[PDB]
RNA sequence: ACUCGGGUGGAGGCCUGUAGCGAUGCUGACGUGCAAAUCGCUCGCAUGAUUUGGGUAUCGGAGCGAAAGACUCAUCGAACCACCU
RNA sequence: UGGUUGGCGUAGCAAAGAUCUAACGGAACGUUGGAUACUGGAGCGGGGAAGGAUUUCGUGCCAACGGCACUCGUACACGAGUUGU
RNA sequence: AAAAUAGAUGCGUAAGUUCGCAAGAAGCAUUGGCUCUGAGGGCAACAACUCAGAACUGCUUACGGCGGGGAAUCCAACUGUAUAAU
RNA sequence: GGGUAAACGGCAAGGUAGCCAAAUGCCUCGUCUUCCAAUUAGAGACGCGCAUGAAUGGAUUAAUGAGAUUCCCUCUGUCCCGAGUU
RNA sequence: CGGCUCUUCCUAACCUAGCGGCUAAGGGUUGGAUUGUUCACCCACUGACAGGGAACGUGAGCUGGGUUUAGACCGUCGUGAGACAGGUUGGUUUUACCCUACUUAGCUGGAAAUUGCGAGAAAAAAAAAAUUUUUUAAAAUUUUUUUUUUUUUUACUUGGUACGAAAAAAA
RNA sequence: GGUAUCGUGAGGGUAGUACGAGGUACUCCCAUGCCGUGCCUCUGGUUUCUGGAGUUUGUCGAACGGCAAGUGCUCCGACGCUAUCGCACGGUGGUUAGCCAGUCCCAAGACCAGAUGCCCA
RNA sequence: CACGUCCCUCUCCAAACGAGAGAACAUGCAUGGGCUGGCAUGAGCGCGUGGGGCCCCGAGGCGCUGAACCUUGAGGCCUCAUGCUGGGACU
């Protein structure tokens, strides 16, 4: 559902992913219809064009995709349960949405795990 | 270029000329229906939330409890005090006339005064002595002939019973009078509902029912001479801006050589009339004395009351019938909000949904309020020094 | 309107206006006191009084001056000043060296120590080869027993 | 052969920073102002080619200038006063 | 050149934190007491230069002036006042 | 523009360099309260108040005041002066 | 007639050492490389230099700079996108 | 100049919609790196990133980056002072309290739109109930009788009003 | 003629939009974005309740209690305000997507012989 | 002069001021209580670094003590309890 937008373009979310990316730099949010001055903003479950800013050089200087799997910006469940994370990290992923890592680090959000069938499986936990 | 800031059909944004939130248009009359009243004045109390099991094929929440906010609207029965007929004319509806009830509660006659108690209190005094006489009974009889004949619209003139509201904060004692249209069957049928119901109370539960929606109309909360940034939502200017930030930088051009009605300007925001649609009725609620275990759902059995522990802030206990409807309702707490039968088609999959509440909330509004019950709070803290300094006194007596 | 006497009382009470006290209850008798000599009569006569200066106690400080002696309020968070501002190196060196030059000078005077070794130590005292008095106090002892053996 | 410790000492158109002298930025306040140039914070120098009182010397086709045609009594790419006019 | 005008009882009189109380005074702001703050020794402190030149002081006054008010004033009026081997 | 750095102590401190510097480079670190201890002198035959240490204990990280830093290029070597009023 | 360019100046002589799209390069946002997701910017190279160049000083320079300029870390209401309080 | 801000209008329609290129101005038409820019080009998103007008919309709205006077530097030109639409750097952005527009906010008049008495109704053309018939003060201005309301002694949300009764007053 | 009340509604404003998924290639669903109209239960922000606590220096002889530091500073903090940072809602009919009407907003200078209550010396 | 409106006064769903909504002897206002919340365990007396000569000094700690205080005020709740209760203008 609605997930209050957390990670505007320019954000540097961490890479939770198995890969050698250390952190992602959000470049733009896929599916972002734009109002005028508004910055595109990734939120939980969103695919994101992101360049690794730190980590293995092979990943370092190309735009990459990444779904956001956790988020310090808290959001409200339809269940009425506002919730949030210690950190907001994403995982690198294909345009298809298959994830390129072999295993996600920390907890993955419930609506990361539900949009992304593969992300859900590698997730150590769902939240 | 970006879209316009603000809806131009809500304009002028001026103070409403009333506060009672009168219905602008009643839903279209349907002869096939049996006669009924189309609206009901109610007093906004406060909000809570409820848990509910959405059971809506599709979505990620079907079969899953969801916390909806609800507004509670205390609804003491309105009293009908007169009928009104309208006749269609090429220039538009004209009142045929009205038949007042043989008797009128003082709260109603308070309404015709600015200072009732220092008045001679003569309102409806000639009617009272004339409706009694056969001369005035035949005259009242003729008005109904005119309704059954020339009318297209029958309307009850109902009012709120503030005496019965017993709210300590809604300071009014003038009754909130208002015509409430009778959509229904043939005009004789509407007259008949109208006159049998011509001095009786009218509970909401007759006009409405649960899970059905209601359009609301109430003046929205007043904000005074609001500025353009709060009034229209325009972007405030960059810090470096000189004359001031909170302005529309360009309120016009060379031509047309004047400010247009469309550029945003500082002025009254709030306290505008609004008709908001499709507010689902999560529960009609009977008066606390009659049905004390309000807010006690099938899945939450503790005897309980719709009013929070601190009472509603600024309003207090809901001592009466209450409509509990989903989401926000325009207007401040304790404003009187007319709420009509829906004018929308109401055949939506959502609107038709039955709403079985799983948990009315009753925690304090005031602080966070982690207790649903005054009994449960005591069941947490247990006895404490206010009691020991109380219990000891009782033993001494 | 006895603003003149208050000018006068303040002068002959040898204080400020702030301290002089013209009795509120007898403005009239004060009121006809045109001369300093009139006002002096009013001062002995009690219509005019000098109030004690408003107190400024040091009791909070003396109690602090106890605690500071016992080492309270001393540590890293309680130090604005550089260790040199807070206690100068030149101040310590003088005290250290005035003390050494004096003890070398006391022994030379009682000739506990040779007028020879005095240069031997007067000049080492200046190169702080001696941390303290009792460092030099024992060096004079051990620079001397080395001689006692022979 | 004259180097490595450690102290000493208090140097410098040295540093941080008061006072004082300035006056960068906000292109902030003000902008028919408190002010015919001010206010605020910020900032620069602050042992020096420093700042400062008094006195004294040098001026109008002239004086004086670490030089901007700057300043020479709110007047300067030629002061001000009167006069020719 | 003089006078008058609309704007207009308007724009403003918003820099430096502040007064409160009782009693008295008075025709109605001052005075005293108390309270309360402030300045905060590079001071709304105490003395001087330059400059000013009666502003000093007392009594009275408050017409005008003290951009509100004044019963108060650096204002007005009257009387005083500055002492050296 | 704001924020930010910030005092002291102990560590640690790069390039480049005219060998002076750069440098407070940078960068971590500890800091309260309390009850104690140690050190550091004078005059004969009592005086400081800094440093140091130790336990115990506390933190809501809680006055004021107090550098943000680094890597480079252009220009001028430096301090200075200077268009009072862009 | 002679001498003189740390005279004015040129490059009678034909721009040497250097240095550059430099505050000096029109063409031009030059080209290459480096920086970014992307760079008319920057740095570094290159040099058909419209029109660089030697006390009209050339180049290079540590320290200095309320100088110009680029980026970085930190930081933040600059911003997303405004809200609340005084 | 530009931007920002805000509104608005156009269409030789970019997307959306309907068709089969046509109609269609409705609503929408992104976020960034470089550069003052516009523009262009790029990166990313996007359903798409269309083109324009509004005094090349919009400075008593701002910003002041461009242009940018005096200061200064460089190149070239000039014997020189100085010039260059060449580059570089530094370079006060004033006033609404008027009128109107507008935005809210009030007050008061007014229909021969303030007057005339100058007269127009989206009215009706003995009354009510089931066009015609029946019912609603009577008997000799006053008196009597009847009906309705107010005061006192079950059904309505449940304090206060209705009908109950009985008496008094009015028609 | 006052005063009051309920309404009428000429006229004017006017708004919803887009995307995606499902389901089966329309219907029908289900979310979201934008827009818009609100609202403040929750969640976040906001504190001059200077609420409560802690705390620093000065100060009140001290404890207590304060007080000054132009709200001293730190923590928590109700009311309230507010955020697509929370939440609710965004409807039809008729004509040729338009357009008009409606719903929606202002609505008698559109001067409403509309109704109505009261008094009309 | 009628009815009444308005002012003054009180309240606030209103509010720049007008306007608005209300009140008009009314739990209206006021305190108090109860409550709902907040904070977080008051004052005061009665385990402990060590220290001084069985007590004293001792930050901190414990106990009474979810205590103390605050809780409607630009305007939380409760009638729970007590307290206090028209003039002018206009036609
Ligand atoms: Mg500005
Ligand atoms: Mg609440
Ligand atoms: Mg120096
Ligand atoms: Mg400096
Ligand atoms: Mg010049
Ligand atoms: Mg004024
Ligand atoms: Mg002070
Ligand atoms: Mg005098
Ligand atoms: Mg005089
Ligand atoms: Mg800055
Ligand atoms: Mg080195
Ligand atoms: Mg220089
Ligand atoms: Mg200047
Ligand atoms: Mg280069
Ligand atoms: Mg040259
Ligand atoms: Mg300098
Ligand atoms: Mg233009
Ligand atoms: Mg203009
Ligand atoms: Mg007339
Ligand atoms: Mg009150």
């Amino acid at each position: 559902f609605r997930v209050s937008l957390a990670l505007p373009v320019g954000a540097v979310v961490n890479c939770a992913d198995n890969t050698g990316a250390k952190n992602l730099y959000i470049i733009s949010v896929k599916g972002y219809h734009g109002r005028l001055n508004r910055l595109p903003a990734a939120a939980l479950g969103d695919i994101v064009m992101a360049s690794v800013k730190k980590g293995k050089p092979e990943l370092r200087r190309k735009v990459l995709n990444a779904v956001i799997i956790r988020q310090r910006k808290s959001w409200r469940r339809k269940d009425g349960t506002v919730i949030y994370f210690e950190d907001n990290a994403g995982v690198i992923v294909n345009p298809k949405g298959e994830m390129k890592g072999s295993g996600i680090a920390g907890p993955v959000a419930k609506e990361a795990a539900d949009l992304w069938p593969k992300i859900s499986s590698h997730a150590p936990a769902i939240v | 270029e970006h879209p316009r800031h603000g809806h131009l059909g809500f304009l002028p944004r001026k103070r409403s000329r009333q506060i009672r939130g009168r219905v602008r248009s009643f839903p279209k009359d349907d002869p096939s229906q049996k006669p009924h009243l189309t609206s009901f004045m109610v007093f906004k109390a406060g909000m809570t939330h409820i848990v509910r099991d959405v059971d809506r094929p599709g979505s990620k929440v079907n079969k899953k409890e969801v916390v909806e906010p609800v507004t509670i609207l205390e609804a003491p029965p309105m009293v009908v005090v007169g009928i009104v007929g309208y006749r269609q004319t090429p220039v538009g509806h004209k009142t045929i006339g009205t038949v007042w009830a043989h008797h009128t509660s003082v709260e109603f006659r308070r309404r015709f005064y600015k200072n009732w108690k220092q008045s001679a209190q003569l309102a409806f005094t000639k009617r009272k002595q004339f409706a009694r006489t056969t001369e005035g009974r035949l005259a009242e009889a003729r008005t109904l002939k005119a309704f059954a004949k020339k009318a297209d619209i029958i309307r009850v003139v109902a009012h709120t019973q503030l005496r019965k509201l017993r709210n300590n904060r809604v300071g009014v004692k003038k009754a909130h009078v208002s015509e409430i249209q009778i959509n229904g069957g043939t005009i004789a049928e509407k007259i008949e509902l109208a006159k049998s119901l011509l001095e009786k109370e009218v509970r909401i539960d007759s006009i409405f029912q649960q899970s059905e929606t209601c359009d609301v109309c109430a003046v929205t909360k007043g904000h005074g001479f609001t500025g353009v940034v709060k009034r229209w939502g325009v972007a405030c200017l960059p810090r470096k801006t000189h004359r001031g930030l909170r302005k529309v930088a360009c309120i016009g051009a060379w031509h047309p050589a004047r400010v247009m009605y469309t550029v945003a300007r500082a002025g009254q925001h709030g306290y505008h009339h609004r008709t908001h649609l499709n507010k689902k009725i999560y529960q009609l609620g009977r008066a606390v004395s009659m049905e004390p275990n309000q807010a006690t759902t099938t899945y939450d059995l503790t005897a309980k009351s719709i009013t929070p522990m601190g009472g509603f802030v600024g309003y207090g206990t809901v001592r009466n019938d209450y409509i509990m409807l989903k989401g926000s309702v325009a207007g401040p707490r304790r404003r009187v909000i007319t709420l009509r039968r829906p004018m929308a088609p109401q055949t939506s999959r959502k609107l038709t949904e039955q709403i079985t509440l799983k948990f009315i909330d009753t925690s304090s509004k005031i602080g966070h309020g982690r207790f649903q019950t005054k009994k449960e709070k005591s069941q947490w803290f247990g006895p404490l020094k206010k009691d020991r300094i109380r219990r000891e006194e009782r033993l001494r007596k | 309107s006895l603003k003149l006497q208050a000018r006068l009382a303040a002068d002959i009470l040898r204080c400020g206006r702030h301290r002089v006290w013209l009795d509120p209850n007898e403005a009239s008798e004060i009121s006809n006191a045109n001369s300093r000599k009139s006002v002096r009569k009013l001062i002995k006569d009690g219509l005019i009084i000098r109030k004690p200066v408003k107190v400024h106690s040091r009791s909070r400080w003396r109690h602090m001056k106890e605690a500071k002696s016992m080492g309270r309020h001393e540590g890293a968070g309680r130090r604005e000043g550089t260790r040199e501002a807070r206690m100068p190196s030149k101040e310590l060196w003088m005290r250290r060296l005035r003390i050494l030059r004096r003890l070398l000078r006391k022994y030379r005077e009682e000739k506990k120590i040779d007028r020879h070794i005095y240069r031997e130590l007067y000049v080492k005292a200046k190169g702080n080869v001696f941390r303290n008095k009792r460092n030099l106090m024992e060096h004079i002892h051990k620079v001397k027993n080395e001689k006692k053996k022979e």
